[PDB]
RNA sequence: GUAGUUUGUACAGUUUGAGGGUCUAUGAUACCACCAGGAGAUAACUGUACAGGCCAC
């Protein structure tokens, strides 16, 4: 009995405990590891895992957590000595109010600049800059205030391009993917980063809070300079390389500030307010800043709260930036609580209904997102404790010189690169440079030299999808037969004015030899259908249709732009449709007739791609991938941006066949950017996905006439990862040099 | 291999300089009474490392006659098998044995008993009588 | 609220890597000397726990 209760002992020297009773999922699990939070079986499975790689990071993890929690407190030489330290950064080359002063001078000289040319655009310096909660190289956060009779992405686009004809604020980006599409320069004369943005009028309120707490307290000036310069020591500060923002570690500072027992900032929400309630408290809403002391609030019955102690108690900034890394380190719990600052109580997650698995910081005048929903990757949240720890590690221990302290690299990177999650695909275990699923970076392998008999290998595969799937002029005929019987048809029958004009698969350029008999319907002395009675026809002319013994399938449809009435005729057996007056989808199959009809070669390489999706399981949209339509309309976007256009711009009015499919793969591998350009025809210009807001989607596959919806709006970004595997496999599979049997090379494909 | 075959027992075999000899009771295939000594060094005994014979073990081996006297060229258990070495490679941490290891092993977990005084008190590097 | 096409980290088993005092040669009658308390170091596949990513209902 006692043998397994002295078995157990080497367990329990790592985390792992018996749990009394089954849980709902983890019902035949009866014990937990607390580093893992992975329920375990037995004491064999105990055992095994006790050999799990992810225990044993966890075991260093608490180790080093566990050395450092108990250095020694500091010494009044070390508490002087750490003063004079924090001094010397807020000083030195930290932002003071004379750099304040300097970071109000460089705003004023971009708000002169911009207004120049934008008059009617103001600028407000507000953010990590303005607050005096800054750090030395900081960005600086501006909000642009215009008239709403513009574009947002316009006026963003208008302002990086004057920072980029600018010569001061070098740098110029044109990072417009992140949570708030913000544009970088860099001021040359303090020599450091700038930022543009607009409409985070949040953020300026939150801003006008900080710096009314500034004007109250004084080591709210070093505190977050200090904090904020350990941020860009240990590269959490960026969160488009999920991080966490400048933004919300001033926030995180504050919430410190007003959580420091005994308290050296006041709460917005207290006691005070007569008839509050902690849990309504989103409904208190607050407003702007009066006489810097003041914070407004009003529901929709006002009033004001304080933002100041009455005595600016002092105490020494050493001990202050030390318990700041204390406090988080060892005292708060990152990921448990999100940091909420509108009360002085403890906020979860369910209560603002945000996820648990990373730190969550609210902004105080919007509170219904997270500001923090940057930090993803669980690894890099270990890596971020593993900095804190390596931070309070040194500055928590008494040095040689002589006490003496400095911001050193390597003292907190310890030598080792930041856990960076890839910024592009957001999954850990790679780095930016190395996501599979970015499309820039597929060049790491050139083609081997193109032998000519390849080429002809290519052309006669690229060919074959094409003939193998044309129409014949027998099939012509016979559709035309059709086509008058019909029309005589339905003229003897229902109404003499009906006359017959073929589209669609007989038509459209991408129909086959079986295809079906898409006929329009046209009425003497009616242009359009809008006139007619829609249903009434389709209903009487499908009766019509049952009660004729030579057409069979007969069947109205309504999804179409008009109602439709598909059927089969009987002695060819030849599916068709019949669509009245199509307000658009028939106007775009003209369209693309029309382009079909410019050069041949769009129908080879549009026949090569429906073949090729086939073969690649992504064939049309009816198994869930891009349809043929799509597919056309992508060729079309390719041969446009094979410059000189091989297909022009019908609204904004010589590559050999099987080299320019290999080129539509390698444009759409590498050439072309799907998460930040527009497959679209309407504009020669790269259309880019922030001009069409469809970052949020995946491939922005978009109709030239069809702007409702995007084509790839409806597609997967997993299918996408997949039809750009299809596009790599047609890089090595089809691109690469290879000889196979005579007819198998498509096959070998 | 060579003709000259043979088989036996381990009469004597060094560890740590590496030769010895064999009793031999076959001579190339043919039995012998009585057996005979016939010498054996490490680089005989067709073996992978630190090759060793256990004084005492059956041998299969083919030898050669020289100056000296008798002496087996090749040497392997029997069956071709490895040979074991004198013994006066780590015990399972679960069971204290050379018989399985601990991912192999499936019995369940022991106390930490030390091997010498055979009680759970305390681990056998901190043995008092050791 | 739920499925769909997918990344890491671990998961149990299998197949390969050190065999885990590994390492170390000194060719004709002797070596094995002198412990840690530690549940075993990768590559591949299968099944998978969990969050992240996505499209539709
Ligand atoms: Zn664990
Ligand atoms: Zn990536
Ligand atoms: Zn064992
Ligand atoms: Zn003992």
């Amino acid at each position: 009995r006692l043998g397994l209760k002295q078995a157990e002992e080497r367990l329990e020297r790592d985390h792992i405990f018996r749990l009394e009773k089954r849980s709902p999922e983890y019902t035949n699990c009866r014990y937990l590891c607390k580093l893992c939070l992975i329920h375990i079986e037995n004491i064999q499975g105990a055992h095994k895992h006790i050999k799990e790689k992810r225990h044993k990071k966890n075991i260093l993890e608490k180790q080093e957590e566990s050395e450092l929690r108990s250095l020694p407190p500091p010494s009044p030489a070390h508490l002087a000595a750490l003063s004079v330290a924090v001094i010397e950064l807020a000083k030195e080359h930290g932002i003071t109010d004379d750099d304040l002063r300097v970071r109000q001078e460089i705003v004023e000289e971009m708000s002169k600049v911009i207004t120049t040319f934008l008059p009617e655009c103001s600028l407000r310096l507000y953010g990590s800059s303005l607050t005096r909660f800054a750090l030395k190289s900081s960005d600086v956060n501006i909000d642009i205030k215009f008239p709403p009779k513009m574009n947002h992405p316009d006026l963003l686009i208008k302002v990086l391009g004057i920072l980029k004809k600018n010569v001061l604020y070098v740098d110029v980006e044109s990072d417009f993917h992140a949570k708030v599409p913000v544009v970088v320069c860099r001021d040359r004369k303090s020599g450091l980063l700038c930022r543009v943005s607009a409409g985070n009028d949040m953020a300026c309120l939150t801003t006008d809070l900080l710096t009314a707490l500034g004007k109250i307290e004084p080591v709210f000036i070093p505190l977050v300079l200090a904090f904020r310069y350990w941020a860009k020591l240990c590269y959490i500060d960026s969160q488009t390389d999920g991080g966490i923002p400048s933004y919300c570690f001033a926030l995180m500072v504050m919430f410190f500030l007003q959580q420091r027992k005994p308290p050296l900032l006041p709460c917005l929400l207290g006691s005070w307010i007569e008839g509050f309630d902690p849990k309504r408290m989103d409904d208190f809403q607050l407003k702007g800043i009066v006489e810097e002391k003041f914070v407004k609030w009003e529901c929709n019955k006002h009033g004001k709260s304080p933002l100041a102690l009455e005595t600016p108690n002092r105490v020494s900034l050493g001990q202050l930036w030390l318990e700041l890394l204390k406090f988080y380190t060892l005292d708060f719990a990152l990921e448990e609580y999100v940091i909420c600052v509108r009360i002085q109580d403890i906020l979860t997650r369910e209560n603002k209904n945000w996820p648990k698995r990373r730190i969550a910081i609210e902004d105080p005048f919007s509170v219904k997102r997270n500001v923090a929903r940057s930090l993803n990757s669980q690894l890099v949240y270990e890596y971020v404790v593993e900095r804190f720890r390596a931070a309070y590690r040194y500055f928590a221990c008494p040095q040689t010189k002589e006490l003496y302290y400095v911001f050193d690299k390597f003292i907190l990177t310890s030598g080792k690169p930041p856990t960076i999650v890839c910024s592009i695909c957001k999954k850990d275990g790679h780095s930016k440079n190395d996501c599979p699923e970015d499309f820039r970076k597929i060049d790491l392998k050139p083609l081997p030299p193109m032998t000519n008999r390849f080429r002809e290998i290519l052309d006669l595969v690229c060919k074959r999808c094409f003939d193998e799937l044309s129409p014949p002029c027998s099939e012509q005929h016979n559709r035309e037969q059709i086509l008058i019987g019909l029309e005589k048809f339905i003229q003897k029958e229902y109404d003499e004015k009906a006359r017959l004009c073929l589209f669609g698969s007989s038509k459209n350029g991408f129909g086959f030899r079986d295809s079906d008999l898409d006929i329009c319907m046209t009425l003497e002395g009616h242009e359009n259908a809008e006139k007619l009675n829609c249903k009434e026809i389709i209903e009487n002319l499908a009766k019509i249709l049952k009660r004729h013994p030579g057409l069979r399938n007969i069947l109205p449809i309504t999804t179409a732009k008009v109602p439709i009435v598909k059927f089969e005729h009987r002695r060819s057996g030849l599916e068709g449709d019949i669509s009245l007056y199509n307000t658009l989808a028939q106007h775009n199959t003209r369209m693309l007739a029309t382009y079909a009809a410019i050069d041949p070669r769009v129908q080879y390489l549009g026949y090569t791609m429906k073949v090729f999706a086939k073969r690649c399981d992504i064939g049309d949209a009816s198994r869930g991938s891009l349809s043929s339509y799509a597919y056309i309309l992508m060729v079309l976007y390719f041969l446009q941006q094979r410059k000189p256009p091989v297909i022009p711009v019908l609204q904004e009015i010589t590559e050999s066949l099987g080299e320019l499919w290999l080129g539509l793969l390698r444009f759409y591998t590498e050439e072309f950017d799907f998460k930040e350009y527009v497959i679209s025809i309407r504009q020669k210009k790269l259309l880019t996905t922030f001009e069409k807001q469809w970052t949020s989607k995946c491939i922005a596959i978009e109709d030239p006439f069809d702007l409702n919806h995007n084509l790839g709006a409806g597609v997967s970004r997993k299918m996408t990862n997949f039809i750009m595997k299809a596009f790599i496999n047609g890089r090595k599979l089809f691109g690469t040099p290879f000889y196979p049997l005579i007819g198998r090379e498509a096959e070998y494909f | 291999p060579q003709l000259l075959h043979g088989a036996g027992i381990c009469k004597w075999f060094n560890v740590r300089m590496g030769f010895g000899f064999l009793s031999m009771t076959a001579r190339a295939g043919v039995a012998l009474d009585p057996p005979v000594d016939v010498f054996v060094h490490q680089s005989k005994l067709h073996m992978e490392g630190f090759r060793s014979l256990k004084e005492g073990e059956a041998v299969e081996f083919t030898f050669k006659k020289s100056a000296k006297g008798l002496e087996s060229i090749r040497v392997t258990g029997p069956g071709g098998v490895f040979c074991i070495g004198s013994e006066r490679g780590d015990r399972c941490y679960n069971c204290g044995g050379l018989d399985h290891h601990a991912k192999e092993c499936k019995l369940p977990p022991q106390p930490k008993k030390c091997h010498f005084c055979q009680s759970i008190s305390h681990m056998v590097a901190s043995c008092p009588l050791k």
